């Protein structure tokens, strides 16, 4: 196949230069399991039990006894397949643009297929990481004109039925108020029997800068970051706490455990960018190629994620 | 919309840590207290009479009798469960007492409740005594724990 | 069936895509092994 | 099990005395397929193709070509479970009712378990045969107060999308008019490529008495039955034309091929009566037992059944 | 199932079956149309005829009042048979194509009613009278409607010279895109029926 | 719904080949060229077999297509994917020939899209190539060829 | 696994029901074998 | 030069089409060989 198709050989020879996604740090090795799908859904069933009333006292003779009820919940995860198209130079036409240093027309912004694929794959991986973090797909800084996505497709930040805290605009710079909100959210967290697990916190650069200020009169050898780590260690059975900074987040703090029993990422095995066989050819030197990627597959238990939003308005 | 089991799927797994106030759901079929000597009859369902009082409805004669949501002097029993595949409603006759959650018209413990034309309980013939206050599950769905003791003026 | 393996000779584009997926999975495993936290 | 449960041993020893259903005569050996399901449904998918427009002439240059469309159909068969209860005498109480001629109580109509089960099973088999023939479940001779069954549960007589003819009330005694209606129905019959197959006709005794009349002043060589057989042989490629009489039908004629490709009966493997393990036992000598049986499973192709009803008003 | 998409093999098989059905309909009726009313027909080139629309042939019409009168239908068939002009090619097998309703009318005993004699047998004897006691085959087709077609099976009188590519043949061109849906093409050739004049009898039973 | 969700009770008879295309499940056009431009848009409601118009929200979400016509006509919806909620649109610049929903008409009549994306007799948008075919009590289809917008 | 077989001994009611079904199937098969129209 | 022969390995689409035509002709010949018309 490589002898006949040049594009496949170039993709195979340049796939190594593509960097690994940064979203891998946000999850433990056991928290990610690949699934075989491109567009569809995966469903699971969970069984719960509940008490209908107070117990019945067994005295003398009795026939009417209190009942215990059962319920089922079906959880569905949806997947979506998306495509991008990019223009590049033809393999036969490369020799007429192979300058001494650079290869490709600077004036016309035309590139060889290998470099174009590398850059496009990097951009698509950035978009995928942004989707996995925020739960939205957009290419605007303001966050408008978002792509309408299928239901049951959520990220860590927009996950519903989780603990949500809001720091007011007046208390935007008050790390004490921010920590009060974080403490309230941590108290409202419900880990159950899975408490003994490592915890992960993701913060914006501004929050990271505010963390290193001395804990408040100013304390000695005690900082807000250390206080937060101790507070989280109080609830996670003194397990490891990993703090990360992400430029994608903005005035948002995300706290969640690293246990597969609570949060699990089951992405499609074709989620990462993959080239398409179809190549648009013409009589000119410009050709077109396509890249496919799959989105969706984050599953979380209810009331296990703390999301703190600092209103900056 | 009104079916016992919601057709819409749930996006997330439930948190099975608490054990309190986890039974006031519409899927809770049957009764809170049930005896082994209770009489229950399956009947063809006309419409959706689940968790409502039922009355006997007769057709032209080609098909058998069925049960439809209703009350008043025509009340025949209380629908406690439904199988959608067969369209079969399980009814406890008015001759047998029942204790469970029933649909209430859109109320304090000790109030007297009677079934209306739509098979919904309403404050006052007296058919049941409310054992709790109205619990809202939807903008129009209100349930209530009641004890039915047949017919009496 | 991975692109890292030099002995891999893709017969068809389907095998090439499967090898791409396997290479991605192996890269994820390698990154998690190398990570020290 | 036979050394502990007396009722099971009685069922085993009496099961061989129950007559086989008469519905077997209405189907070929390969037209019946047992399925493993008590209550529920089974789905099948069929694909079909159709032409969208007139053919496009290939002359000079053209890229707009006529298209061919495809369509899928899903057919669902429903299987329902039904139960009867019957009262009999307890095993230990038989000796107190044994007589010289019979065992039981004539005055109170109480029977041993074996005889009661045999009679009940015979009645249930009669009901099952009636259901398979007519498509309705009722106990009244008039046919009213029918049991409201599930959709996609049909019999030979009430099968929709088939050829239906109605002989007028004034022509009920006119065999010429009846046979004209039969001719019209047979002409409207559509066997397709499966025409070379045996045919089956089911008639009522009055219809048979009218058939055995001489063909019509009146030819003394052949009969109306012979004319009908020749007419059906004209359309089944001169194959066997079996004729049966059923007391269940009343002034109705059923014609259908004995080909599995067109009509197939896929009954449940538990369709025939089966005893239950629940036996009601009290302090008296009377006990109760339960019998289960499954209904549904007739699949037919469109316009492959002729149903002639002779209005008797 | 939701979007009505099939594998290539199944799609090609179904398309070929439909195209062969259309080709058979064209060979019989001499027209190409997808409507059951025979309207909005495709305009074809001249000198393209079928067994039913061939010009300069013998045509008979049974009236509305005699729609169910097999005696009148047989009278019209006899008139057409007499008007036939087989000539020196008379000693040849004959072929009759009939609709199912008229076939059911034929299978009745010949009319009191003659014992062991049917209308079909009488028709076979009548045709054998003119074909020098040769085989007379009778076939039924659902495509015909209230039509009876009688013609010899002699290559000298009627000859079918179809193209060697008349039956469906796949095309090398396959439309492809970045999606999973592709397109394929099937070609077929129509035309090629030759018949001598006044050698085909076409009987139409006018219904109502 | 393009595909009848309710299951059929009997197998169909695949013997005839005539008048087997006048169905609502028929997607696309009777004559399709390999050089036709096809787009996919988010679906607002059910615009299948109806003219679509571009609708912009408050800016938080991207534009979508809704059943409509008049001066706001943007294209014609010929197919829909229900799982993804995606409507296939042929732009009004591209010409289309196929079966479209008709307001509840003879060949040669000039038809224009109404506010609900239904064709109606008279700027003209298409020419009726056949008569109205009734599929349901209120569902009527008609074969029409769209050649853009012209007064 | 049929009631006709004397050596067969049903352990439980489930085996008894399966044997009843198998016996019914065998009876139908025998009827079709011995049927002459 | 027919699709019936397993040893036949077409080189190009023209040979494939010729093989299809030959196979159709052979099928017609076989059908006429196996045809048994009813003469009554």
């Amino acid at each position: 196949l490589f002898d006949e198709n040049y594009y496949a050989k170039a993709v195979a020879n340049i796939i190594g230069e593509v960097k690994d996604p940064i979203m891998y740090k946000w999850f433990s090795p056991d928290q990610i399991e690949d699934v075989d799908l491109q567009m569809g859904y995966q469903k699971t069933v969970k069984w719960d039990a509940f008490l209908n009333a107070n117990p019945t006292t067994i005295a003398n003779e009795v026939n009417t006894i209190s009942t215990i009820g059962f319920s089922s919940e079906v959880v569905r995860l949806n997947y979506l397949k998306l495509q991008y198209k990019f223009r590049h130079l033809k393999q036969t036409s490369e020799k007429f643009y192979t300058s001494d240093s650079y290869i490709g027309d600077i004036n016309n912004n035309l590139l060889p297929f290998a470099q174009a694929y590398k850059l496009a794959s990097s951009e698509i991986i950035k978009l995928i990481n942004h989707f996995v973090l925020t739960g939205t797909v957009s290419i605007q800084k303001d966050g408008k004109n978002q792509k309408r996505l299928l239901p049951n497709m959520y990220g860590l930040l927009n996950m519903p039925e989780q603990i949500k805290e809001e720091v007011a605009s007046g208390d935007k710079d008050k790390m004490d108020k921010i920590f009060e909100k974080i403490e309230a959210g941590l108290s409202k967290l419900e880990l159950g029997d899975e408490f003994s697990t490592p915890m992960m916190v993701i913060v914006d650069p501004a929050t990271s800068l505010k963390l290193v200020k001395p804990y408040a009169a100013a304390s000695s050898c005690e900082k807000w970051e250390d206080v937060l780590i101790q507070t989280i260690k109080a609830i996670n059975n003194r397990e490891d706490v990993y703090i990360e900074t992400s430029n994608l987040l903005k005035h948002k703090i995300l706290i969640y455990p690293l246990n597969s029993e609570l949060i699990k990422f089951k992405p499609s095995k074709y989620m990462l960018p993959t080239p398409n066989e179809q190549v648009d050819k013409d009589s000119t030197d410009v050709a077109h190629s396509y890249i496919d990627f799959v989105l969706g597959g984050l599953l979380a238990t209810r009331k296990t994620i703390l999301q703190v939003n600092i209103k900056q308005s | 919309a009104l079916m016992k089991n919601p057709q819409q799927d749930s996006g997330l797994l439930s948190n099975s840590i608490d054990f309190r106030d986890q039974n006031l759901i519409f899927s809770n079929s049957g009764g809170v207290c049930t005896s082994s000597k209770d009489k229950i009859e399956n009947y063809p369902a006309k419409g959706y009479p689940y968790k409502r009082g039922v009355k006997l409805s007769f057709g032209d004669g080609t098909t058998e009798l069925e049960v439809e949501a209703g009350g008043g002097d025509d009340l025949y029993g209380v629908c406690s469960d439904i199988d959608e595949f067969s369209g079969m409603a399980t009814v406890i006759p008015i001759t047998n007492n029942f204790t469970g959650y029933l649909t209430l018209k859109k109320v304090n413990p000790g109030d007297k409740l009677n079934f209306n034309q739509h098979g919904e309980l309403e404050k006052v013939s007296v058919n049941a005594i409310a054992l709790s206050k109205a619990h809202k599950l939807t903008e129009d769905l209100f349930i209530v724990l009641a004890s039915v003791f047949g017919n009496r003026a | 069936a991975s692109l890292l393996d030099s002995n891999f000779v893709p017969i068809n584009f389907t095998e090439f895509v499967q090898a791409i997926s396997n290479t991605y999975k192996q890269r994820r495993i390698q990154f998690y092994e190398n990570l020290k936290r």
